This record gives structure tokens, C-alpha cells and sequence, in this order.
RNA sequence: UCGCCUCCUAAAAGGUAACGGAGGCGCCCAAAGGUCCCCUCAGGCGGGACGGAAAUCCGCCGGAGAGCGCAAGGGUAGAAG
RNA sequence: CGCGGGGUGGAGCAGCCUGGUAGCUCGUCGGGCUCAUAACCCGAAGGUCGUCGGUUCAAAUCCGGCCCCCGCAACCA
RNA sequence: GGCGACACACGUGCUACAAUGCCCACUACAAAGCGAUGCCACCCGGCAACGGGGAGCUAAUCGCAAAAAGGUGGGCCCAGUUCGGAUUGGGGUCUGCAACCCGACCCCAUGAAGCCGGAAUCGCUAGUAAUCGCGGAUCAGCCAUGCCGCGGUGAAUACG
């Protein structure tokens, strides 16, 4: 009777990636995540 | 507030990029204070002065487009 | 309600190396994650009106499981509120949900953390089982930022199978977990 | 007024154009 | 008249009620009537079911506003907790980061007069 | 000091003295009570953002050292909690 | 017991019948006037107006009701 | 590197608190001064500081450079506001080897205190006071609200 909801969504990355999960709120705007690693920059 | 360039000492690089060609220690001093960060040397330990003493400040890779000033106070108690 | 993508991927990937990997027989043995109890607690209710159920409820969108009204023992003379009836919080998590919440928590508040570098290497040992220390939280794919009427940081214990170290370690290890290494 | 950087009279006050102030 | 954030203007020339909300200077709303061909003169208490919306599409869906802003600021700010920027210390320090006069002034990052005053002379 | 409750003294039944050795009471609680349904500690050692040396967590080992309004004491989780 | 009367900055006392301000000082802090000091001179920290219930657009204040003080006259199986 | 510090303090001033006002547009009227690796008309690119090209000017002869407060029209309707712009985020320009400590601009966004100022205190006897714009010296640039000059509009009152 008193919870979250859910629905299924589809999560929109950053980079390309669209992890198709559910939770709450259907569209969601994420930044980065996986397929944005192991990102190195080299070192001296 | 540059357009065209950045900056950043030479005697520096020819200093970082050798060591740069290896991927060797840290221990830099160096008085450029006023030069830019330098992309990728983010992993390296600069000793930037302060009309006192040299400074282990690191480097991240969030600090790049900062003059390696910006981590080097000068006066005391901040 | 029915699948996501770890509690598959845990099964057609997880299940099959993990046996291989270590050497174990039957589908029990295999080491796995049980549940994920996650509290909050604050400890940060006191004098001047400091309700806080909202500390909660926010908590809960983040979850899907609505907190529970946690109290201390003692009494704390040496800082605030004493005998019984102040606050604690917390979330247990036990599987769908705890599938989900951990899905996006291997994917989004992994960087968005602040900084990072890798979660710790080594906050389970000996006793099976992995807690981790939270400052953030907005980190959250939700829980608006312009909605924070304060920053408060939790914790996320994930109790399993695993008898040994090798085992939790590898189980998550090989999961989606990133250790600073 | 005489210093919004934002107004006739400003970029005037402050001795300067710009798109609040045509250099004609 | 919703909009943007828990956001409404109302009863005032809709190209000066926009600034009202959190990221909208009188640049960009003056654009966003022109933008979407709407008037400026005509107030907020007149304009159509249509307008309306028509209007916050363009508007809440490109600059990022009041809201996915506000402590999208603080982002670059404690994203100065860093190492440590000067410019950390002073928001860090709470003080003027901008090459300021402290000596003297600044009253807008400092609490207004905290008193706290001393100094003997000589007596006889 | 003067009525009252607990322990020792008090010599294994009870009680038993001193201007003996050492503490309390002159209240409380409409739930802190009837009852029926549920539940389990203290600590120790790991593991944990604020975190003492015990907050709230997680994992083991731990039957009672916790609690029970309050003095001590009897008693008690196979519940009085 | 009843008639009164009384509590409001750290102590002092006005605001008490009028509703509409939370103040007057002592004392700490600055800052004023001198040639400097003294002395006068200003602005601030600071009070649930004891408590709670209340009518009002609003309460220290008029209403309530009680804890609490002090005067008296009386009560004490 | 510091003279730029900063819990504070006083002195000199800048911007204001607004309708005798502000904003945008248009449209008039100066005087004084300074200009060669100087001042840059004028086209072009960016809502812009500015950049490319490029004519003139040893300057009463070419330019800075147009004056602002006026006037005229339109916008605002008494609100912490279209007042006021401090602080803060961002993106940029020129300079200069170099602008973190330490520049100035421009541009987007935040829009702070302030609704007229305690005791006290200062200036001024008329082209003055008040308020409005313009120059130059120092200078690569600039922290110029200063300093030295200029010109525009133009009060009040003095019994004693």
C-alpha cells in the first residue's frame, strides 16, 4: 500500500550504451557508465 | 587568459616528456609556477614553489586546464 | 517483474564460471549472494523540531523498499537523545529488489561519486560478506539534486554465500564490481 | 544605472561599447 | 502558469516575467519570443492554451534551468574540493575568489560586522 | 537519631544487639495495567562515511554479565524483558 | 480558606486601566567630541513578558486557569 | 613570492536606494586636450569586448569622437521591482615571455545589502552649489571610483 511503484524503463547513456532495466521514472539521463571503461590516459 | 597557445614553461617538458618516455619517478622540482597543466602528466608529482619551499602536490586528471599555480599557496594560514 | 540483467547475467555467465573457476558440484554449493541489508540511520535527529521522514521516504525512491524506523539502545549523555526512541535507519535488501538497486549501482553511482578510483580492496575479510561506506547519495539516477534538503552518506552491507574471502571476492569480483586494486 | 555593466549609460560610465551600447 | 521549476509569472509582460526564473537572464527570454514568433507586449494572463506550452517546449528542453542547475553549479565548485584550487579555498574559506580586497571590504561573503575588537593605548 | 525497604552482622532452620558496618523511602505508571498474537541479550573479535573506547550496520563466537521506573537483593529469555 | 497585590534582559525597574514599542538604566563592545585623558554622548548582544488555554486583524498587556511568591484577617481531625 | 594578507578599525570617494525615475530606439548643442612600429575613418566575420583588410592624418586640414544630462516616441505602474548591481558559475577577447597568487574588458546565468541613514559631521556666497558628459599626464596593460583640466544645464538663501 506505501512503496515506489516501477515500470519498465529505458535508460539513455551518455556515450551510446541504453541499459534497458526497470525502477522508477521511465526515461533517465545518465552521464557515463560501463562501455566507458577501462578509459586510460598513459603515464610518464 | 590565453587564445592561442597555453602558456607552460619549456624547460619543463624537456624535463616531463623524457621522463615521459618511460614512465619513471616523480621528485620535479621546478619554479614554472605559472605555466598550464600539462595533459596526461596527471599521475606525476610537481614540486611547485612558493618563495619558500618545493610542493609534492600530485596532479589529477582534474586539473588540467589550471596552471600548476592554483596548488601551490603562497601565503600562510588559508 | 521477472528478470533484469544481472540476476541473468549472474545465472548464464556467473553460475558456469564461477563452478568452473573454483571447483565446486551442485547448484547450491556454488557460492551466491543472499541478500543486502543498506541503512542509513543519520543519527542526526535532535532538538528544534528535527522530524525527518523525508530523509526516509527519499531514500526510498532510491531503493523501492520504504526504510525502517530504527532506534539506539543506550542512552548518550556524551551527545544527544538516550534510551530508546531516536533514530537509525534501514533498507534490507533481498532479491528483485535487491537485483535492481544493485543493477544501477554497478552502473550509475560507480562514478558519479564524486571522484573514485575503485572501491576498496579488501572490506569483508575474513568474516564472507562486503559493507561499504557511503558520504554522497544524489548520485542516484534520481533523487533530484534540487531536492536535497541535505546530503547524508549510508551503508550498503551485501551478505552472501561465499564462506571465504576468494569466494565473495571473486562472486561480485566477477559480477560488475571495479576494485581500486 | 551608472554601473550595470548592462545599460546605455553604464558601458558609458565605464567608458566602453559593446551590445549594450552600439559602437555605433 | 507552470513552467520550469514550481515556477509561475503571471499578470506582467511575459518577456520580463521569464527572468523570474532560475537561468533566464533578459537576454534569452527576450529570444524566446522571438524564437517562437511570440509577442512580448501581451501578458502572461493572455496567451493560448497553445502559446503556452508551445512556448515552455522550446524553453524547459534546450538551457538546462532552474533546477538541473541550481546544484549543477556546486558541481564545479566542489568539484574545486579537489587537491585544492585556490579558487577551492575562499568557497572552501568562505571569501571572495576573484583577486579581491578583503582588507577592507567584502561584506557579501564575509557575515556582516563580526566585531570582536581590541587595542590598548598607553594610560598616564 | 526517632516510622519504613534491602544487605551484611546473625554462629546452614526463624528471629536475634549496639550513638554496629553500607544504601534507599514518604514518589511513580490510563499504560509502566487485563489479555492474546509476535520477538531476543551483554558483551568479545573481525568487517564498517560522520564514526570515543559502546550510536545505527553487517558476520561470526557468546545463554544471560543486558533490561525490568527507582535502593539493594531474590528472581527471571521455557519471560517478569 | 479568601479577598487583594505582585513575577517581563545578568541583577534593577517602565511599560499593566489605552491594546499596537518590547523598552529606561548599571554593567561589558564598538563609535562619537578634545590637543590627548577625564567627564558627558550615542548604537547595539540579551527577556516563552512565568505557565498553558483562549477571544483579535494582533497580545506582556484585557479574558482563563492554574503552578509561585506577601500582605493580612481567619482554619489545624 | 610579498607590498593585494584579513576577526576587525577610521579617513577619502564610487554606485545606489528610485516615477523630478529606468530601459530601448531616434534626434540635436561643446570646450579643452593627444595623436607615427600613434589615432585608426571606412568594408568585412561574431547579439559582443575584438580580428582580418585598408584610405587619410608630420594634423585648424585625417581621428580618437559621440558629448551625456536635453528633446521626442515607446516600454515599466510603486513591488526589494524592468530599482540596485555585490558575489558566484560558464563560455571568451587583448595585452604582454607570463596575468595562480595578481589585469580590463564582453557574454550567458545568479542577482546580495540597501525603502534615505545614530551621536555627530563636511562643502559651498553665483555661472558658485548641484548634477551631466569630454580630455590628458604616468602607460605594454591596468586594478582611475584618484589626480590635473574642460565644457553643458543652472538654484537657494544671508533678518542678523
Amino acid at each position: 500500500g506505501i512503496h515506489p511503484k516501477l515500470v519498465p524503463a529505458r535508460i539513455i547513456c551518455g556515450c551510446g550504451n541504453v541499459i534497458e532495466t526497470y525502477s522508477t521514472k521511465p526515461e533517465i539521463y545518465v552521464e557515463v557508465c560501463s562501455k566507458c571503461h577501462p578509459f586510460y590516459t598513459g603515464q610518464q | 587568459s590565453l587564445k592561442k597557445g597555453v602558456f607552460v614553461d619549456d624547460h619543463l617538458l624537456e624535463k616531463v616528456l623524457e621522463l615521459n618516455a618511460k614512465g619513471e619517478k616523480r621528485l620535479i622540482k621546478t619554479w614554472s609556477r605559472r605555466s598550464t597543466i600539462v595533459p596526461e602528466m596527471v599521475g606525476h608529482t610537481i614540486a611547485v614553489y612558493n618563495g619558500k619551499q618545493h610542493v609534492p602536490v600530485y596532479i589529477t586528471e582534474n586539473m588540467v586546464g589550471h596552471k600548476l599555480g592554483e596548488f601551490a599557496p603562497t601565503r600562510t594560514y588559508r | 517483474p521477472l528478470d533484469v540483467a544481472l540476476k541473468r547475467k549472474y545465472y548464464e555467465e556467473v553460475r558456469p564460471e564461477l563452478i568452473r573457476r573454483f571447483g565446486y558440484q551442485n547448484v547450491w554449493e556454488v557460492p551466491r549472494l543472499e541478500k543486502v541489508v543498506i541503512n542509513q540511520g543519520l543519527g542526526e535527529a535532535k532538538e528544534d523540531a528535527r522530524i525527518l521522514e523525508k530523509a526516509a521516504q527519499e531514500l526510498a525512491l532510491i531503493t523501492g523498499q520504504k526504510p525502517a524506523v530504527t532506534r539506539a539502545k543506550k542512552s548518550i549523555s556524551n551527545f544527544k537523545l538516550r534510551k530508546g526512541m531516536p533514530i537509525g535507519l534501514r533498507v534490507t535488501l533481498r532479491r528483485d529488489r535487491m537485483w535492481i538497486f544493485l543493477e544501477k549501482l554497478l552502473n550509475v553511482a560507480l562514478p558519479r561519486i564524486r571522484d573514485f578510483r575503485g572501491l576498496n580492496p579488501n572490506s569483508f575479510d575474513g568474516r564472507g560478506n562486503y559493507n561499504l561506506g557511503l558520504r554522497e547519495q544524489l548520485i542516484f539516477p534520481e533523487i533530484t539534486y534540487d531536492m536535497v534538503d541535505a546530503l547524508r552518506g549510508m551503508d550498503i552491507a551485501v551478505v552472501t554465500t561465499a564462506e571465504t574471502d576468494e569466494e565473495a571476492r571473486a562472486l561480485l569480483e566477477l559480477l560488475g564490481f571495479p576494485f581500486r586494486k | 544605472g551608472k554601473g550595470d555593466r548592462r545599460t546605455r549609460r553604464g558601458k558609458i560610465w565605464r567608458g566602453t561599447y559593446g551590445k549594450y551600447r552600439p559602437r555605433k | 502558469a507552470r513552467i520550469a521549476g514550481v515556477e509561475i509569472p503571471r499578470n506582467k509582460r511575459v518577456d520580463v516575467a521569464l527572468t523570474y526564473i532560475y537561468g533566464i537572464g533578459k537576454a534569452r527570454a527576450k529570444e524566446a519570443l522571438e524564437k517562437t514568433g511570440i509577442n512580448p507586449a501581451t501578458r502572461v494572463k493572455d496567451l493560448t492554451e497553445a502559446e503556452v506550452v508551445r512556448l515552455r517546449e522550446y524553453v524547459e528542453n534546450t538551457w538546462k534551468l532552474e533546477g538541473e542547475l541550481r546544484a549543477e553549479v556546486a558541481a564545479n565548485i566542489k568539484r574545486l574540493m579537489d587537491i585544492g584550487c585556490y579558487r577551492g579555498l575562499r568557497h572552501r574559506r568562505g571569501l571572495p575568489v576573484r583577486g579581491q580586497r578583503t582588507r577592507t571590504n567584502a561584506r557579501t561573503r564575509k557575515g556582516p560586522r563580526k566585531t570582536v575588537a581590541g587595542k590598548k593605548k598607553a594610560p598616564r
